[PDB]
């Protein structure tokens, strides 16, 4: 993104933290402002010796070399868990099939196996059914409770 | 080094070589003595 | 930006004297602005800088323990407080802006900034 | 005041349906037979988990605030039940001293004992049975609401007659889940 976030003269609109105690956690987001102290002297928000702002910002100028060039970022993380799912791909669904040895696919969940009318008293809020082994017994079709 | 009596030009720079010691940096970026004391790519708290 | 000085002229030596300067425009909160200054036949000099946020200050050493720089984010507004004024304080005084946060205060005192006031001449007799 | 709480503040951990068999689960659960804060107002911690529990007659409690200063500036989880609707936002609220602007989220829905269990985003498991202070006895929490708000809440107040709070803590359960899936017994390990 060098045409667009960068200028004659130096784009510092873009920040980076440079200071901070200690390493963050995963998606960790620290935002404040507090004076880091580097030797044993406190700050108390007062910037000098030993005294300095965790931030400071990018030099994006078009002139710069690549490895300086601004790049714009999206990291997409993906939510594998035990709840129903809603984001899911544009692949069509079709229609459902009992009493046949099928490769079935619900909501991701693959696998293959024959699919009978159950009589599991399923919770309003349950989603699919495990058995011992933790495998999956029993499902919710997402289109029809 | 720091307490010598006399330095070199810029353009006959000095060299003296340190091996085979114990660098006690605390003494020097602890003090007050100094106004530059700038490190790259390194942390002077770091070096111990 | 545009930035507006005032509070420049003659003076004894021994007083003090305070310059205004008001900022518009992007005020960064991160960022800082610095007084400097150019006496006839010399070149422009910095004085002294404070950040935004905080209000940390950094001073020359021609000036330290003479001038006092302060701002009022209320009113946008940075203060140099000139005191004990000096003949070697003669000089046309700017207040200029940076627009580039810097994690290190001594860097603005090198640091090159982005916009520059007018100049206010300060004359001491 | 403190009350024994004897075997309450047990929550189906996941959304997995299991019959005839003892699961066993990590999870912030209410600890077996702990001390539960009884109140018959007063702004509580939060500190991971909190189970709430009231006997009422009249239904004089009738919401929860979450968050950290619980005034305007931040953040703040309003849950609000009237009677007809329930009103859920989280809004930065002014709120009052003794209550009874960019909202990011909002959703819209003694005999009486009412259990909940508030954890973190934000999961709420509730229960209600008729009985005969905090009952000896046991029965599970079906979740009721699951709010993907990411509101960082260390503190909340409740919205009105007594309530009991008591306080989740990462424990070890096994759980008996019964021939139709209700879990009828637990273990504290
Ligand atoms: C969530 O909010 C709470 C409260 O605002 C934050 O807790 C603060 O933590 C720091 C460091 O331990 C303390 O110095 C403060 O005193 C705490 N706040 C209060 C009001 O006591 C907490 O940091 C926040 N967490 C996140 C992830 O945002
Ligand atoms: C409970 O309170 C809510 C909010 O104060 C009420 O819900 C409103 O109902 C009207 C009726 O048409 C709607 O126009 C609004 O959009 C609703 N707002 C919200 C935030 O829900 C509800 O009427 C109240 N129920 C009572 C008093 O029985
Ligand atoms: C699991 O559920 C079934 C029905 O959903 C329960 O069986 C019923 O129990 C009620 C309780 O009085 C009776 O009125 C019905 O006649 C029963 N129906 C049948 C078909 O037996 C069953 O008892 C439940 N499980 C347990 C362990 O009680
Ligand atoms: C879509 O799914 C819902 C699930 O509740 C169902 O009621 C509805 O009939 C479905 N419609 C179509 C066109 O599949
Ligand atoms: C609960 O509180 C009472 C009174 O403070 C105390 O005697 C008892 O031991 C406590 N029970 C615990 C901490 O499990
Ligand atoms: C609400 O959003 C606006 C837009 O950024 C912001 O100016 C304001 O600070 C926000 N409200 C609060 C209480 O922070």
């Amino acid at each position: 993104s060098n045409n667009l976030d960068s200028k004659v003269g130096g784009n510092y609109n873009y920040l980076y933290r440079l200071f901070r105690k200690s390493n963050l956690k995963p998606f960790e987001r620290d935002i404040s402002t507090e004076i880091y102290q580097a030797g044993s002297t406190p700050c108390n928000g007062v910037e000098g010796f030993n005294c300095y702002f965790p931030l400071q910002s990018y030099g994006f100028q078009p002139t710069n070399g690549v490895g300086y060039q601004p790049y714009r970022v999206v990291v997409l993380s993906f939510e594998l868990l035990h709840a129903p799912a809603t984001v899911c791909g544009p692949k069509k669904s079709t229609n459902l099939v009992k009493n046949k040895c099928v490769n079935f696919n619900f909501n991701g969940l693959t696998g293959t196996g024959v699919l009978t009318e159950s009589n599991k008293k399923f919770l309003p809020f349950q989603q699919f059914g495990r058995d011992i082994a933790d495998t999956t017994d029993a499902v919710r079709d997402p289109q029809t409770l | 080094v720091f307490n010598a009596t006399r330095f070199a030009s810029v353009y006959a720079w000095n060299r003296k070589r340190i091996s085979n010691c114990v660098a006690d940096y605390s003494v020097l970026y602890n003090s007050a003595s100094f106004s530059t004391f700038k490190c790259y790519g390194v942390s002077p708290t770091k070096l111990n | 930006v545009q930035l507006v000085e005032s509070g420049g002229g003659l003076m004894q030596a021994g007083g003090s004297l305070r310059l205004s300067c008001a900022v518009s425009g992007r005020t960064f909160s991160t960022a800082a602005m610095g007084w400097f200054r150019q006496a006839p036949g010399k070149e422009r000099e910095f004085v002294a800088a404070i950040r935004w946020s905080g209000g940390s200050a950094y001073y020359a050493d021609s000036v330290k323990g003479r001038f006092t720089i302060s701002r009022d984010k209320a009113k946008n507004t940075v203060y140099l407080q000139m005191n004990s004024l000096k003949y070697e304080d003669t000089a046309v005084y700017y207040c200029a802006s940076y627009q580039a946060t810097r994690s290190l205060l001594s860097d603005y005192a090198t640091w090159p900034y982005d916009y520059w006031g007018q100049g206010t001449q300060v004359t001491v007799s | 005041a403190y009350t024994n709480s004897f075997t309450r503040g047990v929550y189906y951990p996941d959304k997995v349906f299991r019959s005839s068999v003892l699961h066993s689960t990590q999870d912030l659960f209410l600890p077996f037979f702990s001390n539960v804060t009884w109140f018959h107002n007063p702004v509580l911690p939060f500190n991971d988990g909190v189970y709430f529990a009231s006997t009422e007659k009249s239904n004089i409690i009738r919401g929860w605030i979450f968050g950290t200063t619980l005034d305007s500036k931040t953040q703040s989880l309003l849950i609000v039940n009237n009677a007809t609707n329930v009103v859920i936002k989280v809004c930065e609220f002014q709120f009052c001293n003794d209550p009874f602007n960019n909202c990011t989220f909002e959703y819209v829905s003694f005999k009486n004992l009412r259990e909940f269990v508030f954890k973190n985003y934000f999961k709420i498991y509730s229960k209600h049975t008729p009985i005969n202070d905090l009952p000896q006895g046991f029965s599970a929490l079906e979740p009721l609401v699951d709010l993907p708000i990411g509101i960082n809440i260390t503190r909340f107040q409740t919205l009105l007659a007594a309530y009991y709070v008591g306080y989740l803590q990462p424990r070890t359960f096994l759980l008996k889940y019964n021939e139709n899936g209700t879990i009828t017994d637990a273990v504290d390990c």
